[PDB]
């Protein structure tokens, strides 16, 4: 199954770095990773498709790529705007989709 | 006593083809200024 | 856009049916999947089903139990559940890759238009 | 274009007078000719339904074509004359581009036609026979009526002559 | 033992034109074009026509001495030489539209 | 007509639900599907660009078709209605070919495609793998998940299992 | 689409200004371009056919008063009518005349591919990027004779095998 | 339909022509077959002529007596026969496969249409 | 040349079987069989062409088949207008068409 | 035909420009060849310019010290040199491949259509 | 480089070759031999590409081929117009176009 981190935190301004597994294989372009995210109460918006495909209306901070033998989703300098739980999802074989955990990512820098 | 479809000024035509080209007043296929308008159905005739 | 209906308090053995109607991005060309997120929990893909609707795709947990419909002429999809648990509490996104006009659309196209959901 | 018909074949056979694409088979049992039966009947099916596609796609409406006018409608007779030659124009253009193309397509079919059955007799036979260059093939293994019948239909069996074909290689 | 695949040919004529390629010489061929009539006006749907032979349809309508020689009718047939029609000179009005009314008569 | 899809590949995958074209592979490591997403893109762009060239190219003006005319004016109706019934044809015609012709040309691009990328796996490998038949390539070194993601990304080491290869030959 | 241009063979040759297909022969007496005089020659004859039939397939304005308002609308729906038709015949035909141009370019080019590789057979052996390695030491003649389609394979086949 | 022509007496070296004349069934694009049927005997296939006439095919029997003749426009097919001998008493027919537009007239196309044939 | 069964009877509401053979070979689906009926005073008329093809107008109780080195042709179900003089027309190699010698059906079963 | 102008007398070391307007066989498709004729000396190719202008083709002796440009739309081809040497004196000639409708215009075209010539 | 005959002469109604070579190499029909007529005091004028192609407007008589290792160009029966400076244009590779020396024909048959 999906397996992404427990919990991450950044600084302002600095860079973060998000990673997605499997519990036995290896994530490759041809599992079409997608991430996601969400904001508590709000639908889920899509960040990255296919490891490179940015929708049109999302920052070009945010990137795709592929790690060893993860998924992985980095995005630089990041904003106060940028604190939601972050959802990984990973196709196996014969129409087979598979959500992760989800990464609540905490933004430093609060009184 | 011809009774038949596609009179024209100069004769009846008798054909399912779609074009012709005896007269363009009609009463039909359609006219056209073609000489020659022949369809290949088979390979090429090399000996 | 997508707008969902149906959903409500249901005993937990009754029958549920969802609709989710969308306008404006060629309904009939896109691959419709449902989605459900419990309260306290992550997303968990549950379904899909093709442009035609004569491909339809369960999850491994909501297999046999529900049954996935489309009409194109109403721009309508429809999630059915019957044996309905205790575990099936969540709410439930309609979601696809709305395109004016799709020449190809897959199984893996990204769930780009989501709706507001509905709750169960 | 394809390279099969004036191409690594070099001429057609007058001999073969049953089919469009076939086979030449020379045995200790003797020669023949024989015309595949399925590439044919396909190609014929297929060239029959062009053919009447374009039939018939080109009919309807009753039409009368033929008005008259007096000395003081001769624009009204200069924009029937205009009508007329435009459509005339249109269709004879139409007509020559359509006879024009499809033969081509045609054409190409039939060379497409023959190329797949030799790369289908190539693939079934495999190595025991070997291409002699001219669009033919010399067998390693001598075999009857009855292996050039499957060859010809589609189930050649390579492991029955392949041991016998090997020591002739 | 040689088994060859092989394409037909015959001692056929028929020439096609191709859009690469002029007077190919092909197998077999359809002729798409009618060129070919009978020469005879004869009748449409069964109807026989109206033939005015030394009339036209002025004179047929108005009932010209020499045109006393007809209930349907497909077509109207006139002639090169039907100059029998509006004996008495003068101006026949909307004759044009008279003679497209009456081109189609039941 | 290129003799792939029906052809040496007798059926499609259902399984394969991510792509039109690739690969299916069977190692120790376990049997999957995997589409080839450089042809499946490029197909999905020039398809796209084939329906956007159809649509986009069908533009026109505002336009009033119907007009009305007296009982005096039975001529001018009649050429009216002539020029509305030659354009109505006209345009019937053109969309029923352009659809019958581009409709040949998308099934014999995906022929195409699908042979070449059988020929390109079979210029890769060259003799380190057998042609079973039915567009099938078994191996004659055992080789892992890398060694089949170089031969779908185009960067198999031919020399690096080339002695391997011999041995089992 | 036959896969030769843009397909195994990477990319053109600037070097090579005589003809659109032909050879490039590296030997003991020097290296060299040329092009196939046969194959060129019969792909410019077929397209030179090809423009001259589009080109060989293939008065107006009228005054009306104020009161032919219909008759002039009539005239410019016929106007309009005649010019989207023949706008959108001649985008058409380019379209498509297009694709067949080039397609008919790669066939050319896989066609000579094949037939070198049918002459050769093998006394050759296939490098892949395009080009052929002789297993047999062969001079201008041998090149001139497998351009010319006139390859004498028994004459270099025992050579040819020691080497294989 | 098909309608047979000419036959009669000859004596033992003359010479006669028959004709066949078709409606109906695209005569343009057949091949026509000249058989025969002797009195006490089964049929014995005699001669063939193309679509075009370009190809005449003979029996090894007849071969170099017989001719076959074909005219398109008048929807005519034309047998002579030269030095006609004793044997050659029976009655002719003329056959065709019958189709209203043929995309690809074979030799071996069946003998539908049967002319009700002459005597000689 | 074509051999044929000299004389075969049959009773009404049974199965008979004609056979179409060479004197040296055997015959197969590219000598395109082919069966006539032939009643006195009658032009014949096409039963069989290509050992499968019925013309329109044709009963199905006729069928054609290629039983072993031969061509076989049942009529299954005899009636009293199948009494004819059944012919076999073979075709060898470079446009030559050979008639069998005919064999006649007698029907049993009258006064 | 093809017209030349330009030329005359020039100090070793300076720079002329040389014209050939053409009409009559569309220029825009066809390569245009610059040769030189020394006095009593036989004839010495010089440079070469394709249909578009991308491609441009010198000698040896020449290389570098001249150019050669198009213009399509007023149907010219220039030469123009610089650092003009003594030996450079020579009558010049534009030379090209007339043809109506040149579909494929390549170097080894034929030098069909020749100027008169300038004089340097 | 090109190589050509320094001078050669003929009687009217006579043939005559003339050669062109290469200084080190063999000429071929891939290296496109024209061959070019020049008055004195006139424009060149062309009579023979690519070793067998006449112009419309060139006799017959004037005919060209490939001997050996050389281009040849044949005049059959020469007249008294046939005294020019003949040239020979070659295509080495890498587009390059080189001319020969020029070999003057001198027609005998002059008080």
């Amino acid at each position: 199954t999906v397996i992404q981190e427990p919990a991450m935190s950044v600084s302002p301004g600095g860079t973060v770095t998000l990673t997605c597994a499997f519990s036995s294989g290896s994530v490759t372009t041809s599992n079409y990773p997608s991430w996601f995210q969400q904001t508590p109460g709000q639908p889920p918006r899509l960040l990255i498709y296919k490891t490179n495909g940015r929708p049109t209306g999302v920052p070009s901070r945010v990137s795709g790529a592929i790690s060893g033998n993860k998924a992985a989703l980095t995005i630089t300098g990041a904003q106060a705007e940028d604190e939601a739980d972050y959802f990984c999802a990973l196709y196996k074989s014969i129409a087979n989709i598979r959500f992760g955990a989800g990464t609540p990512l905490t933004v430093l820098g609060q009184p | 006593d011809c009774n038949t479809t596609c009179q024209t000024p100069e004769g009846a035509i008798n054909t399912s083809l779609p074009f012709q080209n005896v007269h363009p007043i009609t009463i039909c296929p359609k006219y056209v200024k073609s000489t020659k308008l022949r369809l290949a159905t088979g390979l090429r005739n090399v000996p | 856009k997508l707008v969902e209906s149906g959903g409500g308090l249901v005993q937990p053995g009754g029958s549920l049916r969802l609709s989710c109607v969308g306008s404006g991005f060629g309904f009939s060309y896109t691959y419709i999947n449902w989605v459900r997120q419990a309260p306290g929990k992550g997303l968990e893909w549950l379904a899909a089903i093709s442009s035609s609707g004569g491909d339809t795709y369960y999850a491994v947990s909501v297999k046999g139990r529900f049954t996935v419909s489309r009409d194109n002429s109403q721009n309508t999809a429809y999630l059915q559940m019957n044996s309905l648990r205790t575990e099936d509490t969540a709410r439930y996104y309609c979601a696809t890759h709305a395109v004016r006009l799709a020449v190809a659309s897959f199984f893996v196209d990204p769930m780009d238009l989501w709706g507001p959901g509905v709750e169960v | 274009l394809f390279g099969a018909i004036a191409g690594f074949i070099e001429g057609g056979w007058t001999g073969m007078v049953d089919g469009w694409y076939g086979y030449h088979h020379q045995n200790e049992q003797g020669s023949g000719y024989a015309a595949d039966l399925k590439s044919t009947q396909n190609a014929i099916d297929k060239i029959t339904n062009k053919v009447n596609s374009v039939i018939e796609k080109m009919n309807t409406q009753f039409t009368a074509v033929g008005k008259e006018f007096n000395h003081l409608e001769k624009r009204i007779e200069n924009l029937n004359k205009k009508v007329d030659d435009g459509f005339l124009d249109i269709w004879t253009y139409n007509a020559e581009l359509l006879v024009l193309l499809e033969n081509e397509r045609t054409l190409d079919y039939h060379d497409s036609n023959v190329k797949n059955l030799y790369e289908k007799v190539r693939n079934q036979l495999k190595n025991n026979a070997k291409e002699i260059g001219n669009g033919c093939f010399e067998f390693y293994h001598k075999c009857d009526n009855t292996c050039m019948e499957s060859v010809k239909n589609g189930t050649y069996d390579y492991p029955k002559y392949s041991e016998e074909a090997k020591l002739n290689r | 033992d040689t088994l060859c695949i092989g394409y037909h040919a015959n001692n056929s004529t028929d020439t096609v034109d191709t859009v690469l390629e002029k007077n190919v010489t092909v197998t077999h061929s359809v002729n798409l074009l009618e060129d070919k009539h009978n020469g005879k006006l004869c009748k449409l749907r069964g109807v026989a026509p109206l033939h005015l032979g030394k009339c036209n349809i002025a004179g047929w309508i108005l009932g010209n001495p020499e045109c006393e020689s007809a209930r349907s009718w497909s077509y109207i047939v006139e002639t090169s030489n039907s100059d029998n029609g509006t004996c008495y000179p003068g101006d026949f009005i909307n004759y044009e539209e008279l003679r497209e009314q009456l081109s189609s008569v039941s």
